[PDB]
């Protein structure tokens, strides 16, 4: 039995020679935040890969104050998410981008129902979702001098007021400080009926011209992490 | 108009084929059994626990030694394990940190995996003076890799989310058939054991018999009512089982062409994820989103144990050539292998 | 088989009222929460409506709200929507789509060209 | 309306050469999954325990 | 007139019961069970690293009262001191009881300490506990730092301190007045209570950390059964920090009162009253430690009183 004790000798060392490649790949693992960048064509989703900056799936790979991030975006798959969105439900967080200006087919309509899918997935009740408000000039427009209305397709948008805390933009018109807070609080009513501490929804307006959406994604997700190690101190 | 007229020649043939079953179904599986004796208590107990996977595990694949066991998780990597002493064979890096399924090559040379990327890529296990590599990546599907069978060591049929299924040469790399007739997202495959025909399962409700050397779909079966994640063929090769997103697994018969039992509980209401039979086909383990897998007895529909374990969603699950004992990979990344 | 049939379309003119049905078979209907979405003669599928397993949980589209009902009869298996006032850019293929799970919150790909568990769909033609 | 009149052309294909098969009763087909089972029973190992010294993974 | 008269008696004085040294305790045995029962029902089933911290304080807190108080209370039963209670062990028993003394002290204050810098880097640092702060190291607390504690605390026994014993007899302790002035016995009694002020200190500044952190992540929430929220979380950090420099400082106190201060002009019996406080207040850590942090935490006690 000298050549079975021999070839056990030689099996256990060849799966130390593999703890130890596994102890640094788990380093780099926790080190790495990932995250899934979902949106339309339309909606500008390929103008925020360049802010951060048949394939089945594209990586963009960016640095904030020494920390790595890794944003994946859905190149080449068909319209029905129900079963490919389930490997996103570990990330940190998810960019959801939304057109602003689409209000009037009905985008927008489109776009909540889809958060609200999302919101509500069982595999993803705990995963948080940045939300930026894209194209913002571009409903600039089309409120302001354009003959564009958004009370046709939503009818809630007459009664609704501009809150107190919200804070305008300098220079900018309050008619369109309506329309930006209107389509914000359409996803909030969405989060905050069923958020149940479980995950948050961080809503932005942003541009093409910006170029600090990288920072903002940064801010967000570290306030999430730090709202996942508070959950260890309920211990009971 | 010309589509109205196919639409109803179309609604009559499928009431022919519903009379044609009604004909055939004389008695059912129920009245042929409930004279012989049932299973009893089916009491497995854990016997190894696989850790090292960093991530999720999607899916694994037992060897045809009965010994090896492949497992892919989303951390990027494809683990080799020795069952018997838990030790780690090998450990390959993967290019796509999606993968969704993974295949052990009959001969055991070789390993497939694939995932979001829409590529089935080839691992050389047995790689003169050098590491395990990438032989062949073969391209080709518009949707995500689900699920990949070795038929030998150049030959491989995979299954895709662009509701189609292809059978490929290894060592060209090129599709030499392709299965079509599925309208939604082909989720598994199961080969019958002479490789010659196989069913998959599709979120079309529907699961369909192919032909292998003919690309041709002879059968259609439409007993669930929702995305059937999972199938598993009978070991004699005349029967199959399927798993749903409604609770329920389902047992069809090739020669009567109709479902034959239904494995359901009225306190059961998550979906399933995996299926498999014992050697003998009497046992049918089936996985489920409640964290748990379920013992039916084929035969009699009735749950004869539970393993419970884990503690996220089970994902995949195997049992060994020999029937020794069954592996699950869950969520929690983690493997067990029960007996 | 899981099998939806729509009823109901026709020509009506501005102002009209029409009632659309829905008659299922093939799965439990009472498990499920179920959509109306039509498809417009140039522009793609809209979401219409909803309602949940038990009723007492409905929604509409912002340019439905006031005119459009959506109904349930688990008893009968039969989806209905009554539209009242009608407008002649309601005319569209209305479909009868049902969620993809059983007992759940979210309803994903009932929009989606090509879905599985969607009808063939009523021909409603508003126009004077 | 061209790729509909194409798609429903080829369902009525499909469909005549799976409406022309030969079925056997369910009974013959049930009596043959149970007559499989009772010839394999003392081969199962999860369904007939083995020994502990027989089992492999017994420690 | 030696400053320590109660060094060399054989009895407990007249005047001293155990009602004091009986309730700290009984009330200290029952929070700490309770504690570790509700530990047993969740982590048992029948972990994170505050799951690691909490436990080993709680251990501590558990081992320290069981260990010390029955033989405060066989000295008032039998009417016999500390240093003839067990005739067969002789004086060790009195040596042993100081060593065991100062090392809960000590070990509890560390593992304070790094309960303070778990909860402090966790929510100031998230990115950097993410990569550096594993389930391991949570689990090596506790052992480094009771090993840590025993070495320190075993100084006298190589010759850089006394242990005495205190009036009424029923206790010894690290001795803190040298008539001569000695830098041997002063020495030791000045370097272990400025390492419990530093030790303190630290504590309460990553207590304060932690709370400022807490206040901002409640500010960005109001910006838009019960799991806990940021405010009570806040509120029990702030208890607890209250507390614990409350019941610390008159240890600490007495030992640089004793070193600076010329015995002449001290007296003798209010010291012996002072110093006999400064312990009864150090030993209140360990009864409300299990509220703080375990029971306050159940969802079973916020049913009867929901706050
Ligand atoms: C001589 C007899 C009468 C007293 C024994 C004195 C020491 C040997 C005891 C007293 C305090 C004990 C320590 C108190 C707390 C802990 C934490 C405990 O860890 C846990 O409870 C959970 C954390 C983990 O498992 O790592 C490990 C044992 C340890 C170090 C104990 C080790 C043994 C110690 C040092
Ligand atoms: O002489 C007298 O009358 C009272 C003597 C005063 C000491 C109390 C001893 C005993 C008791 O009697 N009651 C307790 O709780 N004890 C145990 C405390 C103990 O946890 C603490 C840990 C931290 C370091 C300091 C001691
Ligand atoms: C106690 O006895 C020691 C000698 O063992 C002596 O030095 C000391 O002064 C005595 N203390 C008293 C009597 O208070």
């Amino acid at each position: 039995t000298e050549d079975q004790r021999n070839e056990e000798k030689a099996q256990r060392e060849a799966n130390k020679k593999i703890e130890k490649q596994l102890q640094k790949d788990k380093q780099v693992y926790r080190a790495t935040h990932r995250l899934l960048l979902l949106g339309a064509g339309e909606s500008g989703k390929n103008t925020i890969v360049k802010q951060m900056r048949t394939s089945g799936i594209f990586e963009t790979k960016f640095q904030v104050d020494k920390v790595n991030f890794h944003m994946f975006d859905v190149g080449a798959q068909r319209d029905e998410r129900r079963k490919w969105i389930q490997c996103f439900n570990d990330v940190t967080a998810i960019i959801f981008v939304v057109a602003s200006s689409s209000y009037n087919t009905n985008r927008l309509q489109a776009a909540l129902k889809l958060f609200d899918s999302i919101w509500n997935n069982k595999w993803l009740r705990d995963t948080s979702v940045i939300l930026f408000l894209n194209k913002q000039d571009l409903l600039a427009e089309k409120v302001l001098a354009g003959k564009s209305k958004i009370e046709d397709y939503f009818p809630e948008f007459a009664r609704y007021t501009t809150p107190e805390d919200a804070t305008p933009e300098p220079g900018e018109d309050p008619r369109v400080t309506r329309a930006k807070y209107f389509i914000r609080d359409e996803f909030l009513r969405i989060s905050t009926a069923s958020g149940d501490g479980r995950h948050y929804c961080y809503p932005h307006f942003t541009c093409a011209v910006d170029t600090e959406n990288i920072r903002r994604v940064f801010n967000d997700c570290r306030d999430i992490i730090q709202r996942m190690h508070l959950r260890q101190y309920e211990l009971l | 108009s010309e589509l109205d007229q196919l639409r109803q020649e179309a609604e009559q043939l499928k009431n022919q084929i519903r009379d044609a079953r009604k004909a055939c179904a004389d008695a059912t599986l129920s009245q042929i059994t409930n004279n012989i004796d049932p299973v009893g208590r089916i009491q497995m107990r854990t016997r190894r626990t696989l850790r090292g996977h960093l991530a999720k595990i999607y899916a694994m694949h037992w060897g045809t030694d009965s010994r090896l066991l492949v497992s892919a998780s989303q951390d990027g990597k494809l683990i080799i394990w020795d069952s018997y002493t838990t030790n780690k064979v090998h450990a390959i890096p993967l290019r796509s940190s999606w993968v969704m399924t993974c295949a052990y090559a009959p001969s055991g040379n070789y390993v497939a995996c694939g995932g979001l990327d829409n590529i089935c890529s080839i691992y050389n296990l047995k790689t003169r003076e050098g590491n395990v590599r990438v032989s062949r990546e073969l391209a080709g599907h518009t949707g995500y890799l689900s699920c990949c069978r070795f038929l030998d060591d150049n030959q491989i049929v995979t299954s895709s989310g662009d509701t189609t299924c292809a059978l490929w040469d290894i060592e060209t790399g090129q599709q030499t058939t392709t299965f079509t007739g599925h309208t939604g997202d082909v989720m598994s495959l199961s080969l019958a054991p002479d490789t010659r025909l196989f069913v998959s399962g599709a979120c079309d409700a529907s699961a369909k018999l192919w032909d292998v050397r003919e690309g041709m779909c002879r059968q259609t079966f439409t007993g669930h009512e929702s995305d059937i994640n999972a199938i598993c063929f009978f070991p004699n090769g005349n029967a199959f089982a399927t798993g749903s997103d409604d609770a329920t697994c389902r047992l069809f018969d090739l020669r009567a062409d109709q479902e034959l039992m239904t494995y359901s509980h009225d306190n059961i209401i998550c979906g399933i994820t995996s299926v498999s039979f014992s050697k003998s086909g009497r046992l049918l383990l089936a996985g489920y989103d409640d964290f748990n897998c379920n013992v039916w007895d084929a035969l009699k529909a009735d749950r004869a144990g539970v393993l419970a374990g884990h503690d996220n969603r089970v994902s995949c699950l195997g049992v060994t050539d020999d029937g020794m004992a069954v592996a699950t990979g869950s969520w929690d990344s983690f493997l067990k292998i029960w007996n | 088989q899981v099998q939806l049939q729509e009823s109901g379309g026709g020509l009506v003119q501005p102002g009209g009222s029409l009632r659309l049905s829905c008659a299922a078979s093939g799965f439990t209907f009472s498990n499920y929460k179920m959509n109306w979405v039509r498809q417009a003669p140039g522009k793609g599928l809209e979401w219409v409506s909803d309602i949940s397993q038990s009723g007492a949980s409905i929604s509409y589209t912002g340019s439905v709200k006031g005119r459009f009902t959506i109904s349930r009869d688990n008893a009968k298996n039969t989806l209905y929507l009554q539209m009242n006032s009608l407008k002649p850019e309601d005319t569209a293929v209305y479909y009868c789509a049902r969620c993809p799970a059983p007992f759940t919150r979210d309803c994903f790909d009932v929009t989606s060209t090509t879905y599985a568990y969607r009808g063939q769909g009523t021909q409603v033609t508003v126009s004077s | 309306n061209t790729a509909s009149i194409a798609q429903a052309r080829k369902l009525v294909e499909q469909l005549k050469m799976e409406a022309n098969i030969d079925r056997i009763k369910v009974s013959k087909a049930a009596a043959d999954l149970m007559a499989y089972c009772e010839a394999h029973a003392k081969e199962d190992p999860l369904l007939t325990p083995v020994p502990a010294s027989e089992n492999p993974f017994r420690e | 007139s030696p400053f320590y008269r109660c060094q060399n008696t054989t009895s407990v004085e007249k005047g001293n019961s155990a009602v004091m040294g009986g309730v700290l305790f009984s009330t200290g045995l029952l929070g700490n069970l309770l504690a570790l029962g509700l530990l047993a029902r969740s982590g048992l089933g029948w972990p994170s690293v505050f799951y690691m911290l909490v436990c080993g304080l709680t251990v501590t807190d558990l081992l320290g009262k069981c260990l010390l108080s029955p033989v405060v209370l066989a000295a008032y039963a039998q009417n016999r001191s500390l240093r003839v209670l067990a005739p067969a062990l002789d004086n060790s028993l009195c040596q042993a009881f100081a060593f065991f003394m100062s090392f809960f002290g000590l070990s509890s204050t560390l593992q304070l300490l790094a309960m303070a810098l778990e909860c402090w880097l966790s929510l100031g640092h998230p990115f950097f506990y993410r990569r550096h702060i594993t389930l391991r190291l949570g689990a090596l607390v506790a052992p480094v730092v009771s090993a840590f504690s025993l070495a320190f605390c075993a100084l006298p026994f190589m010759g850089f301190g006394k242990f005495v014993q205190y009036c009424p007899g029923t206790w010894c302790f690290i001795q803190m007045v040298h008539e001569e002035g000695s830098l041997s016995v002063l020495g030791y009694s000045v370097l272990y209570s400025s390492l419990m002020a530093l030790l303190v200190l630290a504590t309460v500044l990553c207590n304060l950390g932690a709370m400022r952190n807490l206040y901002a992540m409640h500010r960005r929430l109001q910006r838009h059964p019960q799991p806990l929220e940021e405010l009570d979380h806040l509120l029990l950090l702030a208890l607890m920090t209250v507390l614990f420099t409350m019941c610390s400082l008159p240890v600490i106190y007495r030992a640089y009162y004793g070193a600076f201060k010329d015995v002449k002009e001290k007296n003798r019996t209010s010291e012996e009253a002072e110093d006999l406080r400064a312990l009864r207040f150090l030993s209140v850590i360990s009864i409300v430690d299990p509220w703080i942090f375990i029971i306050f935490r159940s969802p079973v006690f916020r049913i009867f009183f929901h706050k």
